[PDB]
């Protein structure tokens, strides 16, 4: 209905700005792999292990390529 | 009594009234360094029609300068020596020679 | 449940192994399960994060630019309102950084 | 930082009241940032200065 | 006490000191270091915190 819609807006706008605060630090993040971060760090996990998940993830990575 | 309100804030720094009559405001809880940017404050209303702007600021520099002596520098040796028939610009060019130079 | 398709899929999207039927999937998402339970950090200090978001916006208005000063500012404070918050913000400074570009996006 | 310097020696040293040490000192602080390159408006000539900075360290490489 | 700074009061030497940034993601010291000069008591009143962050400007030049 009205209510449905104004939450898509809601998030839409926020994740527009982590996306902002992403590339003004200069994170490696696209917007496609923020919205798995920002999903996996709302349920409650331990962001120092989620981000040397991601800093091998990319380390491991290369060692393929 | 606005004379002897003035006599006591320029020679020896007190502002004490209980209901707003002389035009120095004196603002509480600035026990920091900003004695000289607050902490004092030129009411405009309560300054007489006798006395004009340049005289009402020259008596708030001499009146913040020896609290800052007392507050500030912790140097608290002061005793620190028509209109009104023109004696406001005598005195006062005096007080603040003196307690500027010293300060 | 939804956690391990969550770390499935970020698995997918950061390594960029669409095909959970490569071995190199199943090797980064065993990796990524046994980094996630080898815990070795403190827990995340809130006040060490603000003062971090702080130190940011004065690197910003520092350096003049205003736009990016008064939208980070706008932005931490808007999302700081309605633990979770500050796991996200940290997550986000490690997570690469470290380029003071252009980014108004705005 | 020494003319500015000078302009802020003289300004200071003939001054009876502590409030012209203050107001000619922060004269002699913003008349830094516009004859360097610190300023909002040469902000742009310094990005232009920043990229000979880097080509000292590029022809060190 | 290598240079003739040690040759002078010993009030203004000790109060200049090495100020750490906050800590950038990878890169060198050359872009995070400065000095802080810390100032505390009554010449903070013309050595306010609007000068020392305007001075570290400078020095970040």
């Amino acid at each position: 209905a009205a209510a449905a819609a104004a939450n898509l807006n809601a998030v839409r706008e926020t994740m527009d700005v982590l996306l902002e605060i992403s590339r003004i630090l200069n994170t490696g993040l696209d917007m496609e792999t923020l919205s798995i971060c920002v999903r996996l760090c709302e349920q409650g996990i331990n962001p120092e292990a989620l981000s040397s998940v991601i800093k091998e993830l990319r380390k491991a990575t290369e060692a393929l390529k | 009594p606005v004379l002897s309100f003035l006599y006591r804030w320029i020679y020896d720094g007190e502002l004490e009234d209980t209901y707003h009559e002389f035009f120095v405001a004196s603002d509480p809880t600035v026990k920091t360094d900003r004695l000289w940017h607050d902490k004092y404050t030129l009411r405009k209303s309560m300054i007489p029609s006798f006395m004009t702007m340049d005289q009402s600021r020259k008596v708030l520099l001499i009146g913040k300068s020896i609290n800052f002596l007392h507050q500030v520098c912790h140097d608290q040796t002061p005793t620190t020596k028509t209109d009104l028939e023109n004696a406001f610009q005598g005195k006062i060019d005096a007080a603040y020679f003196e307690t500027s130079k010293y300060l | 449940a939804q956690q391990e398709r969550d770390v499935r899929e970020l698995v997918r999207g950061v390594a960029g192994l669409q095909d959970e039927a490569d071995p190199n999937f199943q090797l980064a998402l065993n990796f990524a399960w046994s980094n996630f339970r080898f815990h070795r950090f403190l827990d995340v200090n809130s006040h060490k994060i603000e003062k971090t978001i702080e130190g940011i916006y004065e690197k910003f208005v520092i350096h003049s630019d205003l736009s990016k000063a008064a939208s980070w500012k706008r932005l931490t404070e808007e999302f700081l309102n309605a633990d979770a918050h500050y796991s996200i913000l940290s997550l986000l400074l490690c997570l690469s950084d470290s380029p003071s570009n252009s980014s108004y996006v705005e | 930082l020494e003319c500015s310097w000078d302009e802020l020696w003289n300004k200071v040293q003939q001054a009876q009241d502590l409030d012209h040490i203050i107001a000619a000192h922060e004269v002699f602080l913003d008349t830094i940032i516009s004859r360097c390159l610190l300023d909002s408006d040469s902000r742009a000539l310094l990005n232009q200065l920043r990229a000979v900075f880097d080509q000292i360290i590029e022809l060190q490489n | 006490r290598a240079t003739n700074a040690q040759f002078d009061s010993p009030e203004i030497l000790r109060r200049l000191d090495v100020r750490l940034l906050e800590v950038s993601p990878g890169d060198t010291g050359w872009d995070v270091f400065s000095l802080d000069y810390h100032v505390d008591g009554p010449i903070a009143t013309v050595f306010t915190r609007e000068c020392m962050s305007h001075y570290l400007r400078v020095f970040n030049f």
